[PDB]
C-alpha cells in the first residue's frame, strides 16, 4: 500500500547514468544558499539548565558630596534572561543487500547524505530565521519572533527588543524583512546542549538487523544525522531589524531601501563602536533592488546617481558600509506584518 | 524547549469545547515533584482562539488512575478571551506542589471556540524570549 | 533558610483584620525578576488563625508607591480557615513573572479574626520536609 | 518598603550562571560612548 519507505530499485536506477555507475553529478534544483549556518559562532552551553545571560537594567545615580555630608550608597540593578535549545535529527535505512549490489557503494550513500544535509541545513535555516516556539513548542527561537513589534514613535536609546524595527509600509502579502545579527561570542551564538558535539552531526551505524513484527529479518545500514543549536542573541543592542518591506512597493522602487539601511546601521549603534563579526541577511529580491537602488534604469522618481556610459551595467551589491551582504534561501517574501508596539 | 513524550500532558491538543489532556501522567508511584529540584513545566496556547470567552486549564492531580479525586495543585484562572494568545504561558513557570499518582491537565472554557490549541508538558528548560 | 531582612514583605505580621503587607517592595526598574534563574519565595503563614473565613492572600503589583491599580501574580483563593496553621503555604515556589514596578501583599479577609500572622518573603532557597 | 538601597539577594541570586557560579560576562546593554571626558584637557588648578 506503499512504498516510500526507503531506498529502492527504481530511485538508485534514476540515480544510475547511461554508463551504468552511480553518476558523481546531481543538478540539485532544490539546494539553497544558506550562509547563515556558516558565519555562526557555536559555543557549549556549559552553564546548565540552558544557557543563561545577565542584562543590566539599571544604574546608580551618584550623588555631589559636599563636605563632611553622606553619600547613600546604591546597587547595580541587574536582570537575567535565559535561552534553550532544540534538536533535529532524521534517519535513513537503505537495505544493505541493495547498496551492496549497486556498484559505487561510496558514491550512492554519499548521494543521500548530501540530499540529507541540504534538507537539513533547509529546515536549520528557516527554523533560525523564523522558528517560534509559542507556536511550534519543540523547536527552538529564531531572530523573527523576538523582534515581531516595532516602536511606532521611536525614543533615542531606552533600548528594547521593540526598539531595534524600522518599519516602511508593508500591511499587505508581499511582506519581508532584513536582518543585522553579529556573529561573536559575547553578541549571538549557537548552543549546542552540554555534552552534546557541536554543528551537524553524522553518524554512520553501519549495518543493523531490523526485526519485523512477523518473524522477518533483514539486514539494514542506518545513517543518522543530528543537529541541535539555540541562537540566544544575548544583546539585542548588536541586532537592528527592518519589516514590512513591501515586495511590490520594493521592485517597483516607491520604498526607498537605502534609508531604511541608513536608519539601520545607526539603531544597530554598536560595530560603529565595539563588538565582533558582523552580517547582514536578505533574500535575492531585496539585494536585487539594493542592486537596482545602485545602478539604476528609469526607476520610478529620482536617484541621486548619474554613472559614466560605461557604468550602467552594475555590480553585485556586495558589502554594504563593510558588512558583507549574504543571500540566504531562507527569508521568505511572504513574512508577516509586524506590528505596532504601541 | 526540549519537550519529550512519555512526559508530555497532550501533544498540539485541540481546546475547542470542554475536555482534559490527551495524555494522564503516571509516576509510578504517588510520590512528590515539585519539592527539591524545580521542575520546569508549560501549559501554554499555541494556537489562537475564537469566541469562546474564557479558558480555565487546571492542573488537577489524583491518587486514581481516572480523576474522581480533583485536586487543583495549580489554576490559570478565568483568562478571558482577549489574551488567548499564541505563546501564552497560562499557569505557573514550576511544577506546584503536592504531586500524586497521577496528573491531568483540565480545560474548563466558557463557551466553545472554533479554534484554540495547547502543547502542555514538563521541559528540560523552560525558554524565555 | 536564610531569609533576610530587605526583600522580605511581612515579619510575623498579624493581619488579623483586612489589612495589607507593610513593606512594600519597591524596585525602580521593571526588571520582572521571575525569569531566568529562579528564586524562591514564601507567603508560609507562620502561627495559626482562630476565627477568620477566608484568607485571600493576593500579591497584588502595581505602577505606583500607592497601588491606584494593582496587578494580580498569585492568588491563594478563599482558603478556609481549617488549614490556616503554622507552614500552610498560600503561593507558588518561585518568583512569578508580571512584577511590572511595585509590589505588595494584600490579605482580603471574610470577617475578621483574633489570631493570625505570616511571613511573606523572599527566601534563599525553600525548607522541604 | 525600598528594597533597592543595597545589594539584596534577589540581584546575587541573578548574577550567576545555572552551575552556581557568579557570572564574569554580564551584559551591559545600558553602557554609553562619550569621548568628551576622553579627548577633554584637563590640569590642576594649583591657584589661589
Amino acid at each position: 500500500t506503499l512504498g516510500n519507505t526507503y531506498l529502492t530499485l527504481a530511485d538508485v536506477q534514476k540515480q544510475k547514468d547511461g554508463k551504468g555507475n552511480v553518476t558523481s553529478e546531481i543538478i540539485e534544483m532544490l539546494a539553497e544558499t544558506n550562509p547563515i549556518l556558516e558565519d555562526m559562532v557555536v559555543m557549549e552551553c556549559n552553564d546548565g539548565t540552558g544557557h543563561l545571560t545577565t542584562i543590566r537594567t539599571g544604574l546608580p545615580q551618584a550623588t555631589w558630596r559636599r563636605l563632611y555630608e553622606g553619600v547613600q550608597p546604591a546597587k547595580s540593578t541587574t536582570r537575567q534572561i535565559k535561552d534553550s535549545t532544540g534538536t533535529l535529527e532524521a534517519w535513513s535505512e537503505v537495505d544493505e543487500k541493495l547498496v551492496k549490489l549497486s556498484k559505487d557503494k561510496q558514491q550512492l550513500m554519499l548521494n543521500e547524505a548530501a540530499a540529507f544535509l541540504e534538507g537539513m541545513n533547509q529546515t536549520m535555516a528557516s527554523t533560525l530565521f523564523y522558528g517560534n516556539t509559542a507556536t511550534d513548542a519543540v523547536k527552538f527561537m529564531g531572530l523573527a519572533p523576538r523582534f515581531n513589534a516595532y516602536r511606532a514613535a521611536r525614543n533615542l536609546k531606552p533600548v528594547d527588543t521593540a526598539d531595534q524595527v524600522i518599519d516602511a509600509g508593508g500591511t499587505g502579502s508581499d511582506l519581508t524583512s532584513i536582518w543585522m545579527v553579529v556573529w561573536g561570542d559575547r553578541t549571538a551564538h549557537g548552543l549546542y546542549p552540554e555534552g552534546t558535539s557541536a554543528g551537524l552531526q553524522r553518524e554512520y551505524l553501519g549495518a543493523e538487523t531490523k526485526e519485523l513484527g512477523d518473524g522477518g529479518v533483514y539486514r539494514v545500514v542506518r545513517e543518522k544525522f543530528e543537529w541541535d543549536l539555540g541562537l540566544t542573541v544575548r544583546d539585542f543592542r548588536y541586532v537592528v531589524r527592518i519589516a514590512n518591506i513591501d515586495v511590490s512597493d520594493l521592485q517597483a522602487g516607491t520604498i526607498d531601501i537605502y534609508a531604511l539601511l541608513r536608519k539601520a546601521y545607526y539603531r544597530l549603534e554598536n560595530r560603529v563602536i565595539t563588538g565582533g563579526r558582523a552580517a547582514l541577511y536578505c533574500n535575492a529580491d531585496v539585494t536585487e533592488a539594493m542592486d537596482a537602488a545602485a545602478t539604476p534604469t528609469s526607476s520610478t522618481t529620482a536617484s541621486y546617481v548619474r554613472l559614466t556610459p560605461m557604468q550602467v551595467d552594475g555590480k553585485e551589491v556586495m558589502m554594504y558600509r563593510g558588512i558583507p551582504v549574504r543571500e540566504c534561501d531562507a527569508i521568505l517574501s511572504t513574512e508577516t506584518a509586524v506590528p505596532s508596539v504601541a | 524547549m526540549i519537550m519529550d513524550k512519555e512526559n508530555t500532558f497532550s501533544y498540539k491538543q485541540a481546546i475547542t469545547g470542554t475536555a482534559v489532556s490527551t495524555n494522564v501522567i503516571d509516576l509510578g508511584v504517588s510520590r512528590d515533584i515539585g519539592k527539591g529540584v524545580p521542575v520546569p513545566i508549560i501549559i501554554q496556547v499555541v494556537e489562537d482562539f475564537a469566541d469562546a470567552t474564557s479558558l480555565t486549564a487546571t492542573l488537577q492531580t489524583s491518587e486514581t488512575e481516572n480523576f474522581s479525586s480533583a485536586t487543583t495543585l495549580a489554576t490559570s484562572g478565568a483568562v478571558p478571551v482577549a489574551d488567548l494568545t499564541a505563546g501564552k504561558q497560562l499557569a505557573v513557570q514550576y511544577m506546584p506542589l503536592g504531586t500524586q499518582r497521577y496528573l491531568r491537565v483540565n480545560y474548563t472554557v466558557s463557551g466553545t471556540a472554533t479554534a484554540g490549541a495547547v502543547t502542555a508538558g514538563v521541559v528540560m528548560s523552560h525558554q524565555q524570549n
